[PDB]
């Protein structure tokens, strides 16, 4: 060992942040999970894996809503991910629609949750987030998107990739059976059929969690009169919906 | 340095992982039944002499079944410390550059590398001029020469001068414990073949568990990934 | 044993900063960025490190990022680091244009936060910005100006820059090439006649650039900002030495 | 060998070597002397230049606090001036609030319990300042209560008043020979060349009006400091007694 | 070892760290300030080594406080940038307080000052600057020439040199300044501080910076022409003798 | 100070990185393929005496073909010795100031020295006096003076003729032991030397890896770069 | 104090920087090319024995030309050594007062002091009764001792012992490799000698640079400057 | 504890700081220049026995100029000795009382006690008998015992012997060789004198330094000093 990986304030001769690179190892340990951008649409989906099935997994959400019309999944440690997610989801009010009477684009709400993941970063007395998401969403702008985010707290764009243990062959299956048309629900093909080699447990409705970015849902509002306000584009798959497009390989 | 780089391609590329998984394989199977085989061909060669009563007609002839064990061992030993030094050469060679920083890797590969020295050394056995630690290490993968260097130096003693095999001109010593020790130095030797192969086989068992779990580590003791920087 | 490196905040028996030296060798791990003057505009080159199949790049950016309406910087090293300085460098910008009621001078903005990079170098408790920069903008005050600084909060300006990887290889060649009074078609030309030069993959090809540059003249008694796009990168790449 | 690293733990022994370093910063400084006598008081300090492009009085080794109250330091110089600066506002404060002279060992009180400042930690108050200053201090100053007095202040954070005492680099040969030379009835001319001929003595350069300075203080003057003339011509009239006996 | 930290004083009394910092100033190049009795001038070199980049715009080493007062450095370069926007800052704090401009003494005093408050506390690094200050203080013409170092002590010279081979340039000046009786020209006053850097500037007057200072908040810069003009007239009588 | 400097430049200029990286290109070829040589040559010369029969006709004349080994071998060792003393002499003279800081590259030079002298000692071998590691180092490169040592020791006495009566007959002393030892005493040395090649290519390729990998760093130990000051 | 500060003075005065410096440039032109000169002396001493059959002639003589390598070298050990204690003279004296601070210089003159005190090792040689690190070290400047010792016990067993009546003889020894052994004693130490004068070298190249750079520290290893403290 | 307080007394007024300064003296002057003489002396001596031939009747006497050497030397070891415990015993009577702080002083003491002490190795010699360092020291100061013992052994074998009817001699001595040896050891016994003198000087000089400047600390290891309690 180094005598350098022990500080965020310090420099490895090199030039690299240490205590970064082993939180970024707690995601590369976290459970396989993806996310493919398609052209009418995109999917973020993840895995599930039993503690035991005493448990009740349907009470402890994978994939998360953040403004409905984004989404975003992750691949590391559990319990970062579900504050990050309500730290994220109020920094969209205080620091957007607040002030705009709107929601925020894609794009920044990526960059206003990478900059509390930044934080975490600059700073010894606190770790990083263990954590690396897969935030996908659209607004009108500029169509639909596909980012990640690290504890490094920087951010990239994809059209398709996956994070986690069984990533490195997950992120060569997409590469290969990938191209600008695929249409959503070949999104949400492609997506089971990786979701699928990266697994050793079983592949029913329930250890499977993945929901959808795509068209309006003018009945998931709960009111009607107002003829812009026309409805939430994120949606989470339940578990029927699911194990039917499974028959169908 | 376009050069530089062919060089060092050339060299993992004579020696890759599977030349070393091979060895391990060969260890796994063939080489640990041969060990278990030399152990009682011993075994059964100290009871042998265990039941026998030396005289002057035992000291005028090398036992040709023992010359047989220690020969077969010598092989054996012979060619496992050529197997290691295989394994070796795999590792040896995958050694990263000299950093001061992500060493968890290059901390494996010597750990490694010092298990399999380790065992070389017991293959290689003591000799005769000696290393700090002593002669601990049963006996050499030259038990040949120290035999018949020990039994040669009594056959002399027992074995009279100016003459030839009788009643004669040329005697030798009484000393009744002296005709004991040549008896005693067939049945040690045997013994000591007995230990160095059952010890041998743990060790072997030893580095084929720790190469499986960490060669990984042993090919790729670095893992580039720079997603921060950009 | 025992060494000076352990902080910031601690100097060696000469004197010498190791951390901030440390910062300044994490530089040399970026991608190549070029920034050439001419005796009519400015223009910033840069060579996309990270690369992967599906790697989203024809939108978003990575490199060259606008901070004032009249002056372009390109980036090198931390990425975050990098925004985390971009934005303020942004705000300040702004207030001095809403207080004097003119736009920001260029060295001004460069030496401001230069300042702000020598403070995290100073105090306990601080990492300074693992970032480079390369600075092009205009003013009324010097013209067309080409300025660089690094993480120890030290600022330059060059007629002819680059910071990032084999930077020994792109500044040699262009301490060569560089006529002092170049116009811009020609520089953009030395730009990838350096880049190219020093590069790796097979090819060199466009999804693998960024450029933008910096003119004006008697026309637009102002200064056009240019951002060029995956497509005029394209294409302005075979109309040189690439099929 | 492990317990001088804190300024804040006692070694097994009940003792606080960061302290005692602390002092032994100041035997590095130069020479300082005072004497006191029923006359006044005297304080000269050896200058110590490295180079004759220095500015002599650029050195401000001895100063003036107030009217009656005058010192000279040894040790850190930085760590001086802001004794020096703590000191002189407290004076001019007492007078304000009293319409009167602070008693020299009551201003010198107030100068220790500012080295009593140091220490980080937290454990109640606040007293911001790392370590020990590293110097001390000749307050030769004079009141209406106990007449002239001659105070040591140490960065430990006590005090003793003296008749004469030496600071610095020689304060062990110096402080010896005063130690057989003062007696209550010295004039002030006598104490003059005897700081000047101590000095001399364990110092070391040819004695000149230029490595030496030498003031004194007076109820009828206050603090004044010898003009260069004055000294060099007490020097002269000092190495000459010097031939005879 | 107890050069460590800077709140540890070693057996002996010192204070390492700081004392390190010095070691930085000896880094940096060469500065010289050599007064007369109607001026002071203060000298420098350039870094001219590793050059292919602009002009216009080129330090000069050489600053001004107030129309009165310029300060020269060497040392750590970004270091040094934040000490003179301090005293900046500080000599028009005093006009505001005090109607009157500052005294050269006074500015000195407030560096040094700053320089030693960053030597107190921990978690804090001494500015790795040592610097030359000289002017005239208001309605005044005697000239002023003082010198700070990191540890925050300041002292007045009649001449002085910092930076790197100042030990050399210190014998020769110590030899030819004449404590008695300065430079009572500003141009031989110039021509000795050229003569000075003329040992370690490694021929060429493309390595000299020259400032001038004179009563009545009259400062001014010299160019590179009437620089080498006194390069030139030195260059002569050198193998004259 | 101007001559000082020319000392040092003319000694760095007698030894360039030039000159050490022709000697590991010779190593990468050349050398290699001697080692592998040279040991299945006393491969071979293993298995002929193991099928052999030793009497007294032995006894009265060394081997000429085994003596054709060591002694080729014993060349092999002294070329490599001094072709290590080449690498090791350009590394030396580009050992920086001693200081307590910047010492990241001259770790590295350190380190590569130090497997360099671990492999000069494999060839410059044991000896007969030594090293608190005893000599678990195969054989010297005295080879051949240890070998004609130890067999001389045993011609003498299996060795001492003359002649009587009619039919004919011999009159050195008996020991059957002493006869066969003179058998393994050829034998060995000649697995000795199969084993020390083994090693030594191993030791070779090592370095070869460790050099062309940290050279940069060998040259230039510290990299001046005075950005921050001035 | 004023005499002890005299006895210190006129220590330093007796051994100045000028009389270690002179002994640097005699090793970086004189002393190296005479170990250069040494080298192919013993080199083509040991080809001419390579090509020579040795007969019961050349045991009853002292190969005179041998005599004068091993005479010439050892002759060149004992300048060397005496030349290295004049550098190490020149430091010595020059070790400050023992403090706990201050000791940047202290560690360098520590440094060099070890790197000369190798180099007196290696020339002063192994000897016959040994450090801990036994005799890795070719071959001391003893070796016409230990070369005449080593010959003289094979010729004794080679031209013999003959004792007299005319009816019977003794022995001028049979064993064929006694012979050959006396032929590789004169071959060996001919090799031993271009060894360690290659080594030798090596080292000596070293100490040059190690001095002339950090020959300030040496004699100045601390710098006083109270400028803080007034 | 009044008659405590006066043993300690008594000890430290038998050995003073003025008993070891003289001491100092001693070696500052007429020590030194007696060693620099059995320099020289040896020396010539070395040179006179490189320029002759030796015969029979060289091993029929023993050179008494040599002996003359060897003694005035063996004289010398033993007068710096006992200087060398006077000096230390002015110190061990004056170590402290055992603390764990205020071990500045203390440690000064500590370490001129060892280079003292490395200095009376050097003179005691190495003897027959060893020390984990082995015997890199020179020789010792029973040089006339290891030198008589060196040449009788080889004049036993020059020389021969006898008894009476049949033939004086007895035993005794080709070997041509040999007779180069009993002229070498009368060689390098005198080169033996020349570099323990040679390093003998700087060791000297060395402790003369280390004494001078840290002589305060070690007569007052500790400094009391209450200023703080009261």
């Amino acid at each position: 060992t180094d005598r350098y990986s022990f500080s965020l304030t310090t420099f490895s001769p090199s030039g690299k942040l240490g205590q970064i690179d082993y939180a970024l190892t707690a995601v590369k340990q976290g459970v396989t999970s993806l996310g493919i951008k398609a052209t009418n649409g995109v999917v973020i989906a993840t895995e599930k894996k039993s503690s035991s099935p005493l448990a009740m997994s349907e009470t402890l959400s994978k994939v998360s809503l953040l403004t409905p019309d984004i989404g975003a999944v992750y691949s590391g440690m559990g319990p970062d991910y579900r504050v990050l997610v309500d730290k994220s989801r109020k920094v969209a009010h205080t620091s957007y629609k607040r002030i705009y009477g709107e929601y925020p684009p894609t794009k920044l709400l990526v960059s206003e949750v990478a900059k509390i993941m930044q934080e975490a970063t600059q700073s010894g007395g606190v770790r990083p987030f263990g954590v690396s998401l897969l935030i996908a969403g659209h607004d009108e702008f500029n169509g639909f998107s596909l980012y990640q985010v690290d504890p490094s707290g920087s951010y990239f764009p994809w059209k398709a990739t996956a994070i986690g243990k069984g990533s490195v062959a997950a992120k060569t299956f997409l590469e290969k059976r990938w191209n600008d048309e695929l249409e959503l629900e070949d999104a949400i093909h492609i997506a089971l059929l990786t979701l699928k080699e990266s697994v050793e447990g079983e592949f029913n409705g329930d250890t499977i969690e993945l929901a959808i970015i795509g068209d309006e849902n003018p009945d998931l509002l709960g009111y009607t009169g107002i003829p812009t306000d026309k409805g939430p584009r994120f949606r989470k798959l339940t578990s029927q919906e699911i194990n039917d497009r499974l028959e169908a390989l | 340095p376009p050069k530089r780089a062919a060089l060092i391609q050339n060299l993992r590329d004579s020696y890759t992982e599977t030349s070393s998984f091979a060895v391990i394989e060969e260890w796994a199977a063939g080489t640990l039944q041969e060990i278990e085989g030399i152990a009682k061909a011993a075994a059964e060669a100290h009871g042998v002499i265990r039941n026998s009563t030396y005289g002057r007609a035992q000291a005028e002839k090398s036992p040709e079944q023992l010359l047989g064990v220690l020969q077969r061992y010598q092989d054996l030993c012979h060619n496992v410390y050529c197997q290691a030094e295989t394994i070796r050469t795999v590792i040896a060679i995958r050694i990263p550059e000299h950093k001061e920083e992500d060493n968890l890797g290059v901390a494996v590969q010597h750990a490694v590398l010092k298990i399999i020295d380790e065992l070389e050394i017991k293959t290689l056995g003591s000799g005769e001029k000696s290393g700090s630690g002593g002669a601990p290490t049963p006996i050499g993968m030259y038990a040949l020469r120290e035999y018949l260097s020990a039994r040669s130096t009594v056959e002399d003693k027992l074995l009279g001068v100016d003459a030839e095999s009788g009643k004669t001109k040329g005697g030798g010593s009484q000393s009744p414990s002296l005709l004991l020790e040549l008896r005693q130095i067939d049945a040690d030797f045997m013994l000591k073949v007995e230990l160095a192969t059952t010890h041998l086989s743990t060790m072997v068992r030893a580095v084929i568990n720790a190469y499986l779990l960490n060669w990984k580590k042993l090919i790729q003791p670095r893992t580039g990934s720079d997603h921060m920087v950009s | 044993s025992r060494r000076y490196d352990s902080r910031t905040t601690i100097f060696s028996p000469e004197g010498r900063l190791y951390q901030v030296e440390y910062a300044l060798e994490s530089i040399s791990h970026a991608g190549t960025a070029i920034g050439i003057m001419a005796s009519d505009g400015i223009v910033l080159a840069a060579e996309r490190k990270v690369t992967s199949t599906l790697l989203e790049q024809d939108t978003s950016t990575e490199k060259l990022y606008k901070l004032n309406d009249k002056i372009a910087v390109a980036v090198a090293g931390l990425t975050a680091d990098a925004e985390i300085l971009i934005n303020t460098a942004r705000i300040h910008a702004q207030n001095y244009l809403k207080t004097y009621n003119e736009d920001i001078p260029v060295e001004i903005l460069v030496r401001r936060l230069s300042d702000i990079k020598q403070g995290y170098t100073q105090h306990g408790g601080l990492r300074p910005f693992g970032v480079s920069f390369i600075y092009a903008g205009y003013d009324d005050r010097y013209g067309y100006q080409l300025y660089t600084s690094n993480p120890s909060g030290n600022y330059t300006g060059w007629k002819a820059i680059s910071v990032g990887a084999n930077t020994s290889a792109a500044q040699t060649l262009l301490q060569m090439d560089y006529k002092d009074d170049m116009k811009v078609d020609d520089a953009i030309e030395l730009a990838l006649k350096t880049l190219s030069k020093t590069t790796d993959s097979s090819a060199l090809t466009y999804d693998r650039l960024e450029f933008a540059t910096i003119r004006k003249g008697a026309n637009d008694g102002e200064v056009y900002q240019k951002i060029f796009k995956p497509q005029e990168i394209k294409d302005i790449l075979v109309k040189t030495g690439i099929t | 060998s492990e317990y001088d690293r804190g300024v804040s733990t006692f070694s097994p022994e009940g003792r606080l070597f960061q302290v005692e370093y602390s002092l032994e910063a100041i035997k590095l400084g130069s020479t300082a002397i005072g004497i006191a006598t029923k006359e006044g008081v005297v304080l000269g300090v050896e200058k110590r230049a490295t180079s004759p492009l220095l500015e002599s009085d650029s050195i401000e080794k001895i100063v003036e606090i107030d009217r009656h109250i005058g010192c000279a330091m040894s040790g850190l110089t930085a760590d001086a001036r802001s004794m020096i600066e703590h000191a002189r506002t407290a004076a001019v404060t007492h007078n304000l609030y009293y319409d009167e002279d602070i008693n020299v060992e009551s201003l010198t009180q107030s100068v220790c319990d500012l080295a009593l400042r140091f220490g980080e930690g937290a454990s109640g108050e606040e007293r911001l300042m790392s370590r020990p200053f590293g110097v001390a201090l000749l307050i030769a100053g004079h009141d209406a209560d106990d007449g002239y007095q001659l105070f040591h202040a140490e960065p430990s954070g006590t005090f003793y008043r003296y008749n004469a005492k030496a600071i610095g680099s020689g304060s062990e040969g110096a402080q010896a020979e005063l130690l057989n030379e003062w007696h209550s009835s010295l004039t002030l001319k006598e104490a003059e060349l005897l700081v000047l001929k101590i000095l001399k003595q364990v110092m070391e350069e040819k004695l000149d009006e230029n490595n030496a300075q030498l003031s004194c203080i007076t109820k009828q003057d206050g603090f004044k400091i010898y003009d260069n003339e004055k000294t060099a011509e007490l020097i002269k009239e000092l190495k000459e007694k010097e031939a005879a006996e | 070892g107890y050069d460590r930290a800077l709140s540890i004083f070693s057996p002996d009394g010192h204070i390492f760290q700081v004392e390190y910092a010095l070691e930085a100033v000896k880094r940096g190049t060469c500065a010289v300030g050599v007064k007369g009795k109607n001026c002071v001038v203060l000298g420098c070199e350039r870094r001219s080594t590793l050059k292919l980049q602009d002009t216009r715009i080129t330090p000069s080493k050489v600053s001004k406080i107030d129309s009165h007062v310029v300060l020269s450095f060497s040392g750590l370069n970004a270091d040094s940038r934040i000490l003179i926007e301090k005293a900046r800052v500080e000599a028009q704090s005093h006009r505001l307080t005090l109607e009157d401009p500052v005294t050269v003494e006074y500015l000195t005093r407030y560096v040094a000052g700053v320089q030693q408050r960053y030597t107190q506390s921990g978690g804090v690094r001494p500015f790795g600057v040592s610097t030359l200050i000289a002017g005239f203080d208001p309605r005044d013409d005697e000239p002023k020439l003082y010198q700070t170092e990191p540890s925050g002590i300041y002292s007045s010279w009649s001449a002085q040199t910092i930076g790197r081979n100042s030990k050399t340039v210190r014998e020769f000046l110590e030899k030819n300044y004449d404590r008695k009786e300065p430079p009572a020209t500003v141009e031989e006053c110039v021509k000795l501080t050229v003569r000075s850097l003329l040992e370690v500037v490694q021929t060429g007057a493309k390595n000299i910076e020259i400032t001038v200072v004179k009563p009545d908040s009259d400062i001014v810069a010299l160019s590179s022409e009437e620089i080498n003009q006194y390069v030139t007239q030195i260059e002569q009588e050198k193998q004259e003798q």
